[PDB]
């Protein structure tokens, strides 16, 4: 069943993640115990196997994957993916600097930077609206008006740290 | 929802918008410098002016927060800069003037070629040509042309626009709360709140003039010691006791004394801290040198260079199907994608250059975590110090033996030795004054202490009391070589070339004595020492971050620029020569010229 969520063709950006739930069935995690491919695996649970579940896919950054774990301040994890501080399984992550990345950049994975308040373990936020730190209502091109979401922009060019990492939390329960 | 609050969410917006603009801008000019086409140039223009326009923007917008409302001072430093309140103050009528004065002057120093009295169907341009000539030519009267034909030419050309802009450029300062475009520059130098590592725009003046009152007795020395060298070259044309003729200084200003070295050197039966041989007689190749730098900083507990750095840098000339700017040049395009453009060229200069460059991007990497505006040097002139504090260590036979570039068998003499040290007082020592006697020039020309028909007859009334160097023909206003030089008719800070002189010096020792250094300092060789490294490594992952003074003491580990450290790399020089003065005479009288009456 996971062969849609990894090895997927196209995924969603972070802010707007985008959650798998997978019922009755079985895969032997063996497609993923091995093959080196992956650059994050850390899994806080267990790492074993019993045959018995959640599979959150999304796009980060390449130091903004440091992030998909608990604890961790955020700017990634206060405002557009929490990880709750207990309850855990897996966090994943690849690069895809020629899937996901330009020569020219390729600004269509976004993230929210601005928000009232942190993001709550699992919540998720699609809100779209200008923000201002007290509440007044914005309109651009006013002053202290910002749209929350911003694009990423991967090109091809740039450093490990700033190069496109998909990645899904598998969430066990 | 405070005054703070609201800076601090500005910033943060500025920062991410920043850092794509900045990224375009630098992949654009990226492209240009290494592929000069026409689509790829138009282009650098598109993407530099996008990133020219969220300047402005930015910075005319940065109004909305009055800085004395700030407590997390960092926040106070940045909204700082994006005061850059550029040249909006003034009128649009005036902007406009006064740009298209400096692209002029520009333009002027650049097109600017003199043609031959005695075959006006030649010419020359500054560089080549001109410069070609300051360099080698023996000839007193050649010299002479070139020199005079230089400054009578452009020079004279850029006396009104100078004047002019001199005016303009003190109105903007003043607005700002400067007392001139002097006490502007100085700027770059001030420190406010923190204690015990504050500093004024005025005290630079103060701690520059001391400092260089220590260096005097070493500076009068070589000078006098080089003199009587000069008065073998140029018979008859020289005074024991008078000054040296501008025109016989090495290049077309006397900035650096460097190609006198032919004429200057002490025992010419000496020969080669030159491995260019070993290296091609190696098959060594561009990877070699630039791989081999990266050890140098390994070896110190620094980093690799970044996986792209390979993937992405230049280190070989295109040749031809593809033109390419050769300036050697560190590249921070930031998005931690950093990268070298060096049309490398097996020989030792290049070598050096490779980690002298090597060493911009490992301070570049240092501060990568400083937020957007903090990513740079202390000041001006910590980024070249940091480089130049390489080519320092690379350069000892210690080293070159090390890595198997000099035969393990050569043993070094007090001769060869002398000899480099002196090579070194040539460049090091010998732009000192130069530039303290230009800087204090334009300095007090800024603070109105030199009149518009007194602007030649105080620069050499100074250059002939500072830097002991006469005119070998007199000017008058007509003339203005005080801009002659790139650096002033292009506007530029010129004490950053004094201070960073002396940084790298503090730096080089703190760094010997940390790694245990015995021999004389400037057989030093940070090389394969860890616990050197970490004590650079201080000042450095600050970038901008705090006082210049604090990220000074993290590795001297004193509070302000002394020069005693460039007078010990010069000692054992320094005595050396007050021995070969002990029948020569050791100063000069200001009065004496070349060309009488
Ligand atoms: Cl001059
Ligand atoms: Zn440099």
């Amino acid at each position: 069943p996971f062969g849609e969520v990894f090895n997927a063709t196209k995924f969603p950006s972070v802010y707007a993640w985008e959650r798998k739930k997978i019922s009755n069935c079985v895969a032997d995690y063996s497609v993923l115990y091995n093959s080196t491919f992956f650059s994050t695996f850390k899994c806080y649970g267990v790492s074993a196997t019993k045959l018995n579940v959640y599979a959150d896919s999304f796009v980060v950054k390449g130091d903004d994957v440091r992030q998909i774990a608990p604890g961790q301040t955020g700017v990634i994890a206060d405002y557009n993916y929490k990880l709750p501080d207990d309850f855990m399984g897996c966090v994943l992550a690849w690069n895809t600097r020629n899937i996901d990345a330009t020569s020219t950049g390729n600004y269509n994975y976004k993230y929210r930077y601005l928000r009232h308040g942190k993001l709550r373990p699992f919540e998720r936020d699609i809100s779209n609206v200008p923000f201002s730190p007290d509440g007044k209502p914005c309109t651009p091109p006013a002053p202290n008006c910002y749209w929350p979401l911003r694009g990423y922009g991967f090109y091809t060019t740039t450093g490990i740290g700033y190069q496109p990492y998909r990645v899904v939390v598998l969430s066990f329960e | 929802s405070t005054t703070e609050e609201l800076a601090k969410t500005f910033l943060e917006t500025f920062n991410y918008e920043a850092q794509e603009l900045s990224y375009q801008s630098s992949v654009a000019s990226w492209n240009y410098n290494t592929n000069i086409t026409e689509e790829n140039v138009q282009n650098m223009n598109n993407a530099g002016d996008k990133w020219s326009a969220f300047l402005k923007e930015q910075s005319t917008l940065a109004q909305t927060y009055p800085l004395q409302e700030i407590q997390n001072l960092t926040v106070k430093l940045q909204l700082q800069a994006l005061q850059q309140n550029g040249s909006s103050v003034l009128s649009e009528d005036k902007s406009k003037r006064l740009n298209t004065i400096l692209n002029t002057m520009s333009t002027i120093y650049s097109t600017g070629k003199v043609c031959n009295p005695d075959n006006p169907q030649e010419c020359l341009l500054l560089e080549p040509g001109l410069n070609e000539i300051m360099a080698n030519s023996l000839d007193y009267n050649e010299r002479l042309w070139a020199w005079e034909s230089w400054r009578s030419e452009v020079g004279k050309q850029l006396r009104p626009l100078y004047e002019e802009y001199v005016v303009l450029k003190n109105e903007m300062a003043r607005a700002n709360h400067y007392e001139d475009y002097g006490d502007y520059w100085r700027g770059d130098y001030e420190v406010n709140g923190v204690d015990g590592y504050d500093y004024s725009r005025g005290q630079l003046i103060e701690d520059v003039e001391h400092t260089f009152e220590e260096i005097k007795p070493l500076y009068e020395h070589l000078h006098a010691y080089v003199r009587a060298k000069l008065m073998n070259a140029y018979p008859s044309y020289i005074s024991p006791i008078g000054c040296l003729p501008a025109h016989l200084l090495g290049d077309m200003w006397g900035r650096f004394w460097t190609n006198l070295y032919s004429l200057t050197v002490p025992f010419g039966q000496k020969p080669n801290i030159d491995v260019t041989d070993a290296m091609v007689d190696q098959a060594w190749d561009a990877q070699r040198i630039f791989k081999e730098a990266e050890k140098f900083f390994v070896s110190v507990g620094l980093p690799n260079m970044t996986q792209g750095f390979w993937e992405n840098s230049m280190l070989t000339d295109p040749g031809n199907v593809q033109k390419a700017v050769c300036h050697p040049t560190a590249w921070d395009l930031g998005k931690g994608d950093f990268r070298i453009l060096m049309c490398t060229k097996v020989t030792m200069d290049d070598f050096l250059t490779a980690h002298h460059e090597m060493g911009h991007i490992q301070y570049d990497m240092a501060y990568a975590a400083q937020p957007f505006l903090l990513r740079n040097g202390a000041n001006e002139g910590f980024h070249e110090a940091v480089g130049e504090i390489m080519s320092l260590s690379a350069a000892t036979p210690k080293h070159l033996k090390s890595i198997g570039l000099l035969s393990p068998d050569f043993q070094e003499d007090n001769e060869t030795e002398i000899n480099f040290l002196l090579k070194q007082a040539l460049t090091i020592v010998g732009t000192l004054p130069f530039t303290y006697m230009l800087e204090k020039w334009r300095w007090m020309v800024f603070k109105g202490e030199i009149p518009k028909d007194q602007w030649m007859k105080k620069w050499w009334e100074m250059k002939r009391e500072i830097v002991g160097v006469v005119e070998p023909v007199p000017h008058d206003e007509t003339y203005c070589d005080p801009a002659s030089l790139f650096h002033v008719s292009n506007d530029y800070s010129f004490i950053r070339y004094y201070t960073r002189t002396l940084y790298q010096f503090q730096f080089q020792e703190a760094l010997c004595q940390a790694a245990k250094h015995e021999g004389p300092l400037h057989k030093c060789d940070i090389s394969n020492s860890t616990e050197a490294g970490q004590k650079l490594f201080n000042m450095l992952r600050l970038g901008k971050s705090e006082p210049w003074t604090l990220a000074l003491e993290n590795v001297v580990g004193a509070k302000n620029m002394n020069v005693r450290p460039l007078l010990n790399y010069f000692e054992p020089l320094f005595t050396w020569l007050k021995d070969q003065n002990k029948n020569s005479f050791v100063g000069w009288s200001t009065d004496w010229s070349p060309y009488a009456d």
